[PDB]
């Protein structure tokens, strides 16, 4: 009689797949076959921030689009002023093993996590004039793969324990615990409204969790391997996922399908970072092939290459205003393109 | 006059060898700039040395040519002093960039535990510039005395008074050479001590270091012989040019048998030549 | 034209840069190692004079006459996590520790070595094999035949030949022969010599890296 | 708690030498530049000297150049001002002012209780011609300041600082860069203006708004303060 | 056993299946409209003049 319950799981999976198939009246490529291609996106290395001594693993543009934080394996979280390249801050981390970093939208706080399994939140606005860890969120049983700020008080984090956690910084306890992922969670992205967040895991699946409910609204299974990076569309009704299978995939929440796929026969490496331009027409994917590819969101056609790195592009980010892109690689350099 | 004719062929052979070696080094290290291939610090120093030595070799060859085709103008105060000044200003840099390469190799490869040595090793990329500055000070001093000597000779187009200038240019070349040797008899000493430490925990490398040892021995012997002969003639100018053009052409081959990029490029060039021939 | 505030910001930036570079030197004379092996292979007491300093990553520091080694022990079965691994790519050399007197589990150790020796990230780091429990192997070789846990088996089935056979079996899984080097040392647990072996291997690897950077080979 | 204590001030003959000390406690003094600003017995503030973080850069006022020497001992968290050949014009209260310079910073945010030093008997002019401003609680006021040279730099920052000195209290930063409200300042204060004309507006004047408001330019050294607009009941 | 865990998974699948799904054509049209409406406000897709470019190369 135990298999009678799994019969329900099979029936629900069949219903979901049938609904997805019946809802695909056309394809994005076919619909976008009568638009002007972007052409060639020839960006240039406007700035080259050279402060780190090890492999930079994460970065996050500030809300002002001028200040950016970057975490390195050398135990340093450096806050840079992109316009002038001056290091506005250089916080020494307790644990050198850092794999994520985040800049608060208000800019008053910064976050960093890693193999320590604890998210350290530092306050950049202190009357003492020095950046000190304001909070040490703990409870995750695995390494922190990503974390993003919703406000000065709440923070969403994803760990290697196959689960995510929404923490209230003041209390220091997990307000919400998102569970359901079968593999380690590698990246998360917050929606523009900061109400639903999309998380990718090693189980080749992406889940659109609800911040105010703690439930997986939808699950997307289109990738063939680990989902390393994820980013929402600027509209907020769609997102993109980069995977180790050398293929990016653009899904839509309302359709709950794989709207488009980006892949090339000459690209066999894994995607390390994914980001969207201000208008969402350009999807910048930082690969392990030492290069970044600017794919056309609506056409799946490569539009340019930001080849300036001697090692893999671990992290990629786009300014809020869309003025410039920032790519941080394992070569310990962070280059701002425009 | 066996020497009077043999030295001509020797000089031509040295000129050809220097051109080939230094130009090959420069082209190998410059094709990376266009093709985008990365070049290390040693590549940059080798390129600087190669473009300096293709200048020194060409200068000495032009000095010989002017002494054969139209020697009437060669024996002129303006000529003599300008040729000498442009020879020393280039030779000093060409030898001190070879000593900067030696300092680079010694500071990186060697594994001494001295505190000062470690401090210099962590600044290996900056010592090869402070060294160049202090050596520019040496260059100013040298210009000083190889100019005072020329003025004294002219007041007394050299009136067979070039022994002093040839002797003074040979100490400011030996100081770089002595420093380079002292930094090569500590690098090899460290390598041998480390290898002895590896009792139980590639003949090509041994033969390559033996090549450097042989080249240094030969150059030191020849330079000392030249210096003692000068201190103790009509043909004495051709031999001086031969020596002056020896080091730039000779050491380039040793460098080619060093940096593996250059050796691989040379082997590939030989392969291409063999394929084209057949 | 740079404003006074901008100039002061540049001064602060250079002060932070000099902080970073001073700490860079201070760390630069410290070598990071990676320690692997089976649970009972002897990971805990490989050096025997250490001082242990979240999940896994049991860092342990020691020194030998000029260096501060920091071995980052990685939890069991974590050698192929694919996520912590790329973090430990700056490791100067790996310190894999095997167990000679573990025939039944020997294959597992071998497999683990094959995982780390041929790993994409750990393709150039020079393993340092530590065939531990040599004392127990001495009696076991003369008591238990090695052919029990080896197809080719040992011809003479003696302490020396069998030990060499096991060492070679560990070494044979080094397809990239010309890219990396593997050092072997048959410790006996009660040996105050493993630190010297690690220091010698690290010095050799550092000299080799410096020679490669200089382009000599 | 941020604290700057001044000491070493007293009576010195016209020609003697003195060493004013400023002890800093409660913040990373090593990472903070320090200014010396003197207020005459009845005149406004005047920037005397400045030392940058790490002692890399040092600036002196034109009237004290060659006579005043500014130094700092970071391990001791101390700042020293050595004055030699002290003229009668040096009689004033000296304040050591904290200042950190980085994007989004608040230079001159905190001041220290000044020490009295009594002596026995190409600059951006800033005009503040509103010394007298009678007002009462519950009203709104607008102090005005002017500059000979525009303080709007090409980078987009207008380097104008509005400070307030209450009766018996050291100056406190109210507005920095003409638009940003300093930490701890009530929101009623608002700095505005453009080009060479700037204004500080107080909507509802509370009992803590009585005192002298000063306008200073930080575009380029030497730093010049305003005459000082006195709001009294 | 862990039958209850499978039941929880079944419940999650039941909740996910019953959702409002729009046609893929509508989503594609919405994405195209969003891209075309904010195209002018995309400094990367359409490079802005160097005067308005904050990251413009320093004069040499
Ligand atoms: O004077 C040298 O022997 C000489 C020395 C170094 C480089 C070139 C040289 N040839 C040279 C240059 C100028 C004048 C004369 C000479 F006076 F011998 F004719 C020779
Ligand atoms: O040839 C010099 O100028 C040199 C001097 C000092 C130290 C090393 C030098 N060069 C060098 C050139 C080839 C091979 C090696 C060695 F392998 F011995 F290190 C060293």
């Amino acid at each position: 009689e135990l298999d009678q319950l799994r019969q329900e799981a099979e029936q629900l999976k069949n219903q979901i797949r049938d609904a997805r198939k019946a809802c695909a009246d056309a394809t994005l490529s076919q619909i976008t076959n009568n638009i002007d291609p972007v052409g060639r996106i020839q960006m240039r290395t406007r700035r080259t921030l050279r402060g780190h001594l090890a492999k930079i693993y994460a970065m996050h543009w500030g809300t002002d689009s001028r200040l950016l934080v970057s975490a390195s394996q050398d135990g340093k979280l450096i806050i840079w002023d992109s316009y002038t390249t001056n290091k506005v801050h250089a916080i020494p981390l307790r644990s050198s093993w850092v794999m994520t970093c985040a800049y608060a939208p208000s800019g008053n706080y910064v976050a960093c996590g890693g193999l320590d399994n604890i998210c350290s939140i530092y306050n950049l606005k202190t009357r003492e004039g020095n950046v000190r860890v304001s909070r040490e969120l703990a409870g995750h049983t695995g390494y922190l793969s990503c974390c993003r700020f919703l406000d000065d008080n709440q923070i969403v984090t994803s760990s290697g324990d196959t689960t995510c956690a929404l923490w209230d910084i003041e209390t220091g306890q997990q307000t919400t615990t998102f569970t359901g992922h079968t593999g380690d969670v590698m990246s998360l992205s917050l929606a523009p409204d900061t109400r639903l967040f999309v998380s990718g895991a090693c189980d080749a699946s992406a889940k659109l969790w609800d911040v105010r409910e703690g439930m997986c609204r939808q699950t997307f299974t289109g990738h063939e391997s680990d989902i390393n990076a994820i980013c929402f569309f600027p509209n907020g009704n769609a997102f993109a996922t980069g995977s180790d299978d050398a293929t990016c995939r653009l899904f839509d929440l309302r359709a709950d399908q794989e709207l488009m796929t980006y892949s090339h026969d000459n690209i066999i490496c894994g995607i390390t970072s994914v980001s969207f331009s201000k208008s969402g027409r350009l999807l910048l994917a930082g690969y392990d092939d030492f290069n970044c590819n600017v794919w056309d969101a609506l056409k799946a056609d490569r539009a340019g290459v930001l080849a300036g790195h001697d090692n893999r592009v671990s992290c990629l980010g786009v300014t809020d205003d869309g003025m410039a892109v920032a790519t941080g690689s394992w070569d310990s350099f962070l280059k701002i393109w425009n | 006059g066996v020497i009077k004719s043999i030295f001509t062929f020797v000089l031509i052979v040295e000129f050809i060898i220097g051109n080939l070696g230094n130009s090959f080094i420069a082209l190998v290290n410059c094709i990376d700039w266009v093709k985008g291939r990365k070049i290390s610090s040693v590549d940059r120093i080798l390129t600087a040395l190669a473009i300096s030595r293709i200048s020194l070799v060409w200068l000495i060859f032009g000095s010989w040519c002017v002494s054969v085709f139209f020697p009437a103008l060669f024996a002129t105060e303006k000529m003599f002093r300008m040729l000498t000044n442009i020879w020393t200003v280039i030779n000093h840099f060409s030898v001190w960039l070879a000593t900067g390469l030696g300092t680079f190799y010694f500071l990186k490869i060697a594994n001494f535990s001295n505190s000062i040595f470690l401090y210099l090793k962590w600044r290996v990329k900056k010592v090869v510039l402070v060294l160049l500055l202090v050596t520019s000070v040496f260059l100013f001093l040298n210009i000083a005395l190889i100019n005072i000597h020329i003025n004294a000779s002219i007041n007394g187009n050299f009136t067979r008074f070039s022994s002093l200038i040839v002797l003074t240019s040979t100490v400011f070349i030996f100081i770089p050479f002595t420093l380079s040797l002292a930094m090569f008899l500590l690098l090899i000493f460290s390598m041998w001590k480390h290898r002895k430490k590896m009792q139980h925990t590639s003949t090509k490398a041994h033969r390559g270091v033996k090549s450097v040892i042989t080249f240094f021995l030969l150059y030191a012997i020849f330079s000392l012989s030249f210096f003692i002969s000068v201190w103790t003639e009509e043909n004495l100018i051709i031999l001086s040019q031969v020596m002056g053009m020896a080091y730039p052409s000779c050491h380039s081959c040793v460098l080619i048998l060093g940096n593996k990029k250059l050796r691989q490029a040379s082997l590939s060039v030989l392969l291409w030549l063999r394929y084209m021939f057949k | 034209t740079v404003s006074a505030e901008d100039k002061a910001a540049a001064e602060r930036s250079k002060e932070l840069e000099k902080k970073l570079q001073e700490d860079a030197e201070r760390d630069a004379r410290t070598v990071k190692l990676l320690l692997l092996g089976a649970d009972n292979s002897g990971k805990s007491t490989i050096v025997k004079q250490m001082k242990i300093i979240t999940t896994g990553i049991i860092e342990t520091q020691f020194s030998f006459k000029d260096l501060h080694f920091r071995m980052f022990d990685v939890g069991g079965q974590r050698s192929e996590r694919k996520k912590w691994i790329h973090c430990f790519e700056d490791v100067t050399c790996i310190i894999f520790c095997a167990d000679l007197s573990d025939y039944n589990r020997m294959h597992e150790s071998l497999h683990l070595f094959n995982s780390i020796c041929n790993h994409k990230y750990f393709s150039t780091t020079s393993i340092v094999l530590f065939l531990n429990k040599k004392d127990i192997f001495q009696e076991k070789v003369t008591k238990v035949h090695l052919s029990i846990c080896f197809p080719e088996y040992t011809g003479p089935n003696t302490f020396e030949d069998a030990g060499n056979y096991i060492k070679n079996q560990f070494l044979d899984l080094n397809l990239k022969k010309e890219d990396k080097e593997i050092y072997s040392h048959m410790t006996c647990a009660t040996d105050t010599q493993n630190a010297k072996f690690i220091f010698d291997a690290v010095t050799d690897i550092i000299i080799k890296e410096n020679l490669k950077d200089c382009g000599l080979f | 708690d941020v604290q700057l204590v001044e000491s070493g001030g007293g009576l010195v003959q016209p020609g003697g030498s003195r060493k004013l000390s400023c002890s800093a406690s409660g913040f990373a003094f090593s990472s903070f530049g320090m200014h010396w600003v003197r207020q005459a017995p009845e005149k406004g503030l005047e920037w005397v000297a400045y030392i940058s973080s790490g002692s890399g850069t040092i600036y002196y006022a034109d009237t004290v150049k060659g006579r005043f020497t500014i130094s700092r001992d970071d391990p001791k968290n101390t700042l020293f001002l050595q004055m030699t050949s002290l003229r009668s014009e040096d009689t004033a209260m000296y304040y050591c002012v904290r200042s950190i310079y980085y994007y989004g910073s608040s230079p001159f945010d905190f001041w220290g209780q000044g020490t009295t030093l009594t002596v026995s008997s190409s600059d951006i002019v800033m005009t503040q011609a509103t010394s007298s401003v009678p007002v009462t609680p519950g009203e709104s006021v607008s102090i005005s300041c002017r500059s000979s040279k525009s303080l709007l730099h090409s980078n987009g920052n207008t380097y104008l600082y509005w400070f307030l000195q209450r009766p018996g209290q050291s100056p406190q930063l109210l507005i920095y860069r003409m638009s940003n409200l300093a930490s701890g300042v009530p929101d009623r204060f608002s700095g505005s203006g453009s080009g060479t004309a700037f204004t500080l507006t107080i909507s509802r004047l509370e009992a803590e708004d009585v005192g002298v408001y000063y306008c200073m330019q930080h575009l380029e050294y030497p730093l010049t303060f305003g005459a000082g607009t006195k709001l009294e009941l | 056993a862990s039958i209850a865990q499978a039941r929880k998974l079944v419940e999650q699948l039941k909740m996910e299946a019953n959702i409002d799904r729009i046609k893929v054509s509508k989503a594609a049209a919405d994405l195209m409209a969003y891209c075309e409406a904010h195209a002018k406000e995309d400094p990367l897709l359409t490079p802005v003049p160097a005067s308005e470019n904050p990251f413009r190369e320093k004069k040499f």
